Order: C-alpha cells, then structure tokens, then sequence
C-alpha cells in the first residue's frame, strides 16, 4: 500500500505514541520488580 | 415480476427501489439459494440483456458470493458447497459461457467466477475450471472481449482465494497466461489484462520460477512488455517488475546489468507522475531487500555460519546515476503543497533517505556539492531542497565526519528559519529537529544556542504546521540536554543545567500553545502535550517551583475536564475529548513520579476524587479507561502505604475492572494494578485477597478470554503470597491444580506467533512457582510446615521444566527465572531435590547455556542456581 509513515514526522499519531508508552511503563514495572527483589537476596 | 427490471432498478436513482431490490434479492437468497442462482446465471449468460443489467447481476452475485470481512465470506463459501452437485454446476455451464458476450472493459462475470471458486477450489468439485482457461487463451480464434474477461477472471482468482489451495496448479494457469502475453497481442487491452493477473500470481509460482528456461522465457516477455507504447502498460509491467524483485532477489542477478538497470533509470527520467513514482518505488525496494540482507548477513557473520542468502551490493554500483536524477526531481514542489497526496517530491525524499541508509557513507560526496550550491537561490525551489535533502543524509553516516558540515551550515539555518517562504521554514523545522536527535552535542553549542533557541520559541506562534515540526525539536533537545547533564550535573537527578535558565519561560509557553484553538490542525494539541510530558518528565532541581506551578495548572485543567462530560453532541468531539482524557491521564503520570512525598499528600485527595469520576464519567469507550487505572497504579506507586484511606472505596472498582472478560487491555492492566497494591500495601491486603482471588480464578476457567491475558493472569498468583507470607494456604491447592492443567497445554512447531506465545507462557509459570515458594518461606526464619502442601508437587514442577530443558526454542527470559527458581527450590528443600534432579541431567545443559546468555539478570540468576547446588552437594 502506502509507505507514508516515513515522510518527516508523518508517522507520529496519538495512536502510535500510545504503545511506546506502555512499553516503557511495563519495563519500569519490570525494572521496579527484580530491583527490589534483587536488594532483598543479594548484592 | 421480471428479474431482468430488478437489475435495472437496483442500479436506476431512486432510494426505495434500491432496499426493495436488496430485501427481495437477500430474501430470495436465503429462502431459495440454488433455484435463484440458476434463474440469475440464466439471464446474465445470455448476450441480448442490457449491459447495466448484466453488471448489476454479477456485482450481487459478487456481493453474495463474496465480501470484504473474512468470517462473512468463510461461512458464504460453506453455504455455497452445500447447495446440491446439478444446481451447482447448472451456473458453471452459463459462467463459463457469459465471458466474451459483453463490451464492457471490465468483466462482470469474473467477480461471479472468483467467488464461486472460493469454495469450489478447496473442496475441489470443479475440477475442469483451470484446463478450460487455458484453451480460451491459447484459442487463436477468441474474441479480444473474450481474451480479456478470461484474464480478468485469472487475476480474481489468485487474489482473493487463499494460496496454498492453487499450489498445485501454478503450472497450467502460468502456461495459459504467457501464451497471452505475448508482444504479438494487437490489443492493448489484453497486455494490460494479461500484466494485472500476472502480478497478482506471483506468490505460487515458484513451482515454476526453479526452471531456469522458464524464468529466462517469463522475464523476456515484461523486459520487452515494459518499452510498450501504452503508458498503463509502462506502469503495470513495472509494477510487476517490483514484485518480481521483492521476492526473487537471490537470482535477479544474472540480467540487472543488461536488462534490469537501464530501465529503471529511463523509467525515473518520466515527466509523468506514476512512470517515475514506479521506478522510484522499484529501487526503494532494492535497498530495502538489501537491508534485510544485511541484516541476515550481520546475523550470520556473528554467528560464524555462512550466510544463507547473499546480496550483491546494487545500491553501492547505482548511486552515481541515481543521485543526480533523484535530487533533479526533489525539486518538483508545488506552491499549493498538501500532505493527503503521495507525490514524487516526497516519495523522492524517503527513496533518498533509504538510499542513505542502505549505502550508509557512500552517499555523502554525491550530494554535498548540490546543497552547497543551491543553498542561495533566489527561488525558493532550490533552497528547499537543499535544508531537504541535507535532514535526508543525516542517517547513515558516522556523526563525527558529519560534524564539520552541520557546524558551519547552523548559522544558515537560523536564518532559513526566517525567510518569508513558508515551505522553507516549514522544511527547515525539520532538519532542526531532526539534527538534534541524531546529533545531540552539535545541538547544543552556547555560540548558536541562544539564537537557536529564541528562534524555537518564535516559530511555535506562527503557522500551525511549523509549530508541529519544532514541538518535538523542543522535546529532543530537552533529552539530548538530559544525557549531556548526567554526566555533567550529578549522578542521578540534575540538579541545574543549561536549558534551565530559560525552562520556566518555554514550559508555560508549551501550556499556552495547547489552548491555541488550531490545536486539531497537525496534531498541535498532541504534539505539544507530548512535548509537554517530556520537558515535565526531564527537569532539574532548581526546576522544582516551576513544575510545582504547572502541577497546579495542569489540576485546574482537570478540573476543566470535570465540567465538561456533557458537551458531548458529535461523535469526533467524544474522539478529542478521549484523546484529551488520554493526554491529561499520561500527564499525571509523569508530574506524580516528578514531585515531592510531602507535595504529594494535598494533590492525593483531589486526583482520587478526579480519577473516581472520570472512571465512572465514560460508561462506554473502554479505550479512556485503560489509561486511567495504570495512572491511578502510579500514584499508588508513589504514594506509598497510605493508599489504604480509598480502598474501601475502590474495591467495586476494581471488581468490575477484572468483571469485563470483552476487552484484554483493561484486565491485563488490571492484573499489574493488583499486583501493584499488594506490592505496596505489604499485608494490608489480606481482607481484600479474598474478593480478588475467588473472581479471578474465574478468569482461569473460562477460555473465551484472549490468549495473552492467561500468562498475565497467572504472573499475579505468586506476588501475592510474598506479601502476606504464610496465609495463602486456603487458596494454594485450587491454583496447582490450574497450574498442573495449564502446564499440560502443549502445541506443536509450525507457526512462530504460538511457538513464541508458550515461552512467555511457561515463563509466567516459573515465575508464579518463585513467589508461593517464596511467599511461604516467611522473611528470615527457616521453611514452614506449609512446604510439605506442595512437596508432592515439586516432581511435577521439575518435570515441567525437564520438558523445557529440552526443547531448543528457548528464550533468555525462560532460562533467567528457571535458575533463580532452582535457588528458590534448593532453599526449599535441598537434600530432597538432589535425588530429583540427578535423575533429569537436561537442566544441568539448561544451567550451562545461562553462563552462554548475554542478559546480565540471567547471570546473576545463574550463578544463584549453581552456588545453592553446590551447597546441596556440600550439605552431606
């Protein structure tokens, strides 16, 4: 079909940011998890 | 009443003949499927009928046959092959005579043969189809019509009916469709005909692609189909020529040079929009494919392995005449410049920037004698598309050889941010902002900083379109700030850095561009609300009263949105208006996890009022509502154990949340914010476990659920029982018993989307067996009597795991939570595993290969797993 989504900054839509936040959530929320687990067991 | 008014009436202007058409036709259908087919065959077959009623008849017939939704033409096809053998071939005998009896261009009946076919293919009940189009074609004596509606048909065919059921007879139809496309053909018509149907065939005939006589004689008819005078068979024969590179890369080799190449660059040299959009697009697609290629080989180069397929460096050999031309034709903009339209001036822009890309340093002497040149124009032209092409280089080459050219031309681009040419300084925009985040020090230099800076600000009160281009420059700038002040300023937080001094005035300014009321046009309100989570996101601590300020504004704003959930009168306002809930929501997010404990306390109350509400303000668009609970698992993430003052209070919340089993989203946040709370709440949880615990093996239970939830679901199982500690026991024999079943579930290898969903599956199942072990385990003391509830498990356990031992799939998160799981299991028991897991030597391979995983948590779960073996060993 169309390739659109490389002229610029065309390709940034309320819809596409949504899933590069969650991403960064989710590691956080991973990142949150081993870290306090990590302190706890060992260093 | 006549059928044949029917189809006159279903196409004549007026509204009531058109449902009265469609209920009688759709009535008649399902009440007399097979009779009502034959009647419509009947009359469309015979060539005395009006051509509009014959095109009326096949798009119903297409319409019933067919449609746009899988699932509705799945089970059309199923009620089509049920209809009785005679009916069914009675309509065969009338299709395959309709074609050639109707001068129209397009063929109606050939829509009515690919539907048909849809089911009869599979079930393979009309086995003569394929060997009577090939006789049509190769039939000297056919009418051009004829010719042409067969071919039409062919194309139908392979594009809607799945592939694999045409395996199997790519030879004849490829025979049938050669022999039609041969330059001899007087019509252009069947070219044209022949070409589309080939183009749309290409994903089977690799039965035939493996003779290399066949290939040679397949691609000597588009080489010399492509010099047709017809400027639609120029394109067509391209467009299939595209194709036939995209897939058949590994053997193009032998005929680019004398066949292939030179006519690609004539074919870019047109002055017509599709014929040089084409070529471009055909080697976009080179340096795509070529990509790919690097891609498998950098795969195979660190893996040592010979690389299974090889490239041959096209792009390299063919910027030298690709280069001039292409830069000619980014010039070919328009004053009336629009965005809804692909066009070659753009389309020239991203097959530049690929080109980029795919030759990586090789393309920088070819271009910088043009910028450099064209710079000063007087006609904007030319200066447009030297800033242009300059962004579109950036990306490739190494920055520090890049650094001497954008230093000198940063001077001139703050100028070009001030020429009256609109598309200039809308370009321009571009080139800032793309420069700083591909070039974070040349950014920042404090000799052009401050006039750069001044200008950003500037330009976001003009026009809505350069206002876009420069919001995510300001973002940038402010990361590219941040990794240049960690190193500089602290170690972990800034505490005063270069963009402080003027912060406080951009931040406000960002606040008063989003109340601009051109905020739709270019997604201003999103950009600068975006713009406006980074800068939050990214401050100092000197910044702290300036964020303390807008975390104030920004409440007010909310307290904006609470008046205004009945304002609702079209449907695109609720769209903006769950956008904005959406933008304000993530906003929180960033603010909550940028302030202080105590700041936190007074700001607690009103947001937990504003969250309740605006939960229950959206009682449809589940879309809102799954950025509002992660939100609110923030503020709990901040907040600290003192979240209890609205439990009560949101508990009925919460149930429902988990009460959906329609959308996977809300509950896969859902289980995060569960386990959230009891992450926070330690064992202040227990008088709500249980009104959580007995709904969600609910969850478990039933199936109709998205697959991706389950292993969600079952992560939540373990972190519990850390937090409470040895009060679990009443739930504990009702999860190892989901537990043994969903560790059963097995499937085979053929399709990587489950070969990859069982990892993170059984992945959740590891980690879930750590935290009941763990949460039994108690703080510090040694195991509790609650072990011997899952000794006689732990066989089953380690036999889970055995499987997974020898499978070669694998995953580095699979292998990383196993061996802290075997630590958990060692400290659990000890001497009794040691009997158990000498009698399974698959995980000792599986422990090996963790010193082999790169992940730095695989390590240190490793080296857990084989210091507490060692001890075990030790322990007698």
């Amino acid at each position: 079909a169309a390739r659109l989504h490389r002229f610029k900054n065309k390709g940034k839509d309320s819809t596409e940011m949504r899933r590069r936040r969650i991403e960064v959530n989710v590691e956080l929320r991973k990142a949150k998890k081993d870290d306090q687990m990590l302190k706890r067991r060992n260093v | 009443m006549e059928l044949i008014t029917i189809l006159e009436k279903t196409v004549s202007p007026d509204r009531l003949e058109l449902e009265a058409a469609q209920k009688f036709l759709e009535r008649a259908a399902v009440e007399n499927l097979p009779t009502f087919l034959v009647e419509l065959s009947r009359v469309l077959a015979n060539p005395g009928n009006s051509q509009v009623a014959r095109v009326a008849a096949g798009l119903q017939i297409k319409n019933s046959l067919t449609s746009k939704d899988p699932d509705i033409k799945a089970q059309y096809q199923q009620r089509w092959l049920a209809i009785d053998a005679n009916a069914r071939r009675e309509v065969k005998n009338y299709v395959l005579h309709t074609l050639g009896t109707e001068t129209y261009r397009p063929s109606s009946a050939s829509q009515c043969v690919a539907g048909i076919a849809c089911a009869e293919i599979p079930v393979n009940q009309w086995p003569e189809l394929i060997p009577q189009l090939v006789a049509n074609v190769t039939n000297p004596n056919s009418t051009e019509h004829m010719k042409e509606s067969t071919l039409e048909a062919i194309g139908y065919i392979c594009q809607d009916i799945d592939p694999e059921q045409l395996q199997d007879k790519s030879n004849e139809i490829l025979t049938a469709i050669i022999q039609g496309m041969r330059k001899e053909e007087p019509s252009n018509n069947v070219k044209l005909a022949a070409t589309n149907a080939l183009l749309n065939s290409l994903e089977f005939t690799k039965a035939n692609f493996d003779k290399e006589s066949e290939r040679h004689f397949i691609m000597q008819v588009v080489c010399e189909a492509t010099q047709c005078p017809d400027t639609r068979v120029r394109v067509a024969a391209l467009q299939n020529l595209v194709k036939i590179m995209s897939l058949y890369y590994q053997y193009m080799e032998t005929y680019m040079g004398p066949a292939l190449f030179a006519i690609t660059i004539e074919a870019m040299k047109s002055d017509i929009d599709e014929v040089a959009l084409q070529g471009i697009e055909f080697w976009s697609n080179v340096c795509d494919e070529e990509m790919d290629l690097a891609i498998e080989a950098s795969e195979a180069a660190e893996q040592g392995r010979p690389p299974e397929h090889t490239s041959k460096f096209y792009a390299k050999g063919a910027l030298q005449y690709l280069v001039p031309i292409l830069t000619q034709t980014l010039t070919k903009q328009d004053e009336n410049d629009d965005d809804d339209d692909w066009n070659p001036c753009k389309a020239a822009g991203v097959c530049l920037m690929l080109l980029a890309t795919c030759c990586e340093d090789d393309i920088v002497p070819h271009v910088l004698p043009f910028i450099k040149e064209h710079i000063k124009n007087p006609d904007w032209r030319y200066r447009d598309a030297a800033v242009m092409a300059f962004g579109c280089i950036l990306e490739g080459p190494e920055p520090s050889q890049l650094k001497p050219l954008v230093i000198q031309a940063m001077p001139t681009l703050i100028e070009l941010m001030k020429d009256p040419s609109v598309v200039v300084r809308d370009t321009a925009a571009w080139t800032v902002g793309r420069i700083c985040e591909l070039l974070p020090e040349a950014a920042i230099n404090d000799v052009y900083l401050a006039p750069l800076l001044q200008c950003l600000i500037e330009g976001l009160s003009a026009e809505p379109r350069v206002a876009s281009n420069v919001c995510w420059a300001f973002s940038s700038l402010a990361e590219a700030a941040y990794e240049a002040a960690d190193v500089a300023d602290d170690q972990e937080e800034p505490a005063t850095y270069c963009l402080s001094s003027s912060f406080e005035l951009i931040v406000q300014k960002l606040l008063e561009t989003t109340d601009r009321p051109d905020g739709h046009q270019n997604n201003l309100r999103s950009s600068a609300y975006e713009s406006l989570m980074e800068i939050v996101k990214n401050s100092a601590k000197d910044c702290y009263p300036a964020v303390q300020k807008t975390t104030l504004v920004i409440m007010e704003r909310l307290q904006q949105v609470l008046q205004m959930e009945s304002h609702i009168q079209s449907t695109s306002d609720r769209i903006q208006f769950n956008d904005l809930q959406s933008l304000l929501c993530a906003t929180l997010q960033n603010v909550l996890r940028k302030v202080q404990h105590q700041d936190a306390l007074q700001i607690s109350d009103v947001v937990m009022a504003s969250l309740l509400r605006m939960f229950q303000s959206t009682a449809g668009s589940g879309g809102v509502q799954e950025d509002a609970l992660m939100a609110v698992s923030t503020l709990v993430e901040v907040l600290g154990g003192e979240f209890l003052k609205y439990m009560e209070a949101f508990k009925p919340f919460l149930g429902i949340g988990l009460k959906n089993y329609a959308e996977y989203q809300v509950c896969l946040a859902a289980v995060g914010l569960v386990g959230d709370l009891c992450r926070a709440l330690q064992s202040n949880i227990i008088p709500f476990c249980d009104e959580v615990m007995q709904l969600l093996l609910e969850n478990l239970g039933n199936e109709n659920v998205h697959r991706s939830v389950k292993p969600q679901i079952l992560s939540v199982f373990g972190d519990i029982a850390l937090a409470i500690g040895g009060e679990f026991k009443k739930y504990l024999e009702v999860v190892l018993n989901t537990l043994q079943q969903a560790s059963q579930a097995q499937v085979d290898k053929s399709d990587y989307d489950m070969v990859d969903y069982l990892n993170e599956l059984r992945e959740s199942c590891l980690e879930a067996y750590t935290g009941i072990v763990q949460g039994l385990k108690g703080d510090q003391e040694n195991v509790h009597p609650d072990v011997m509830l899952v000794q006689p498990r732990v066989e089953f356990i380690l036999s889970f795991i055995d499987h997974i031992a020898g499978d070669e799939d694998h995953t580095d998160g699979v292998v990383a939570c196993a061996a802290g799981l075997i630590g958990d299991l060692c400290t659990a028991f000890g001497k009794d595993v040691l009997k158990l897991v000498e009698a399974r030597p698959m995980i000792h391979e599986l422990l090996t290969e963790g010193r082999r995983s790169k992940t730095n948590k695989a390590k240190t779960l490793a080296r857990w797993a084989t210091k507490e073996l060692r001890k075990l060993k030790n322990q007698a």
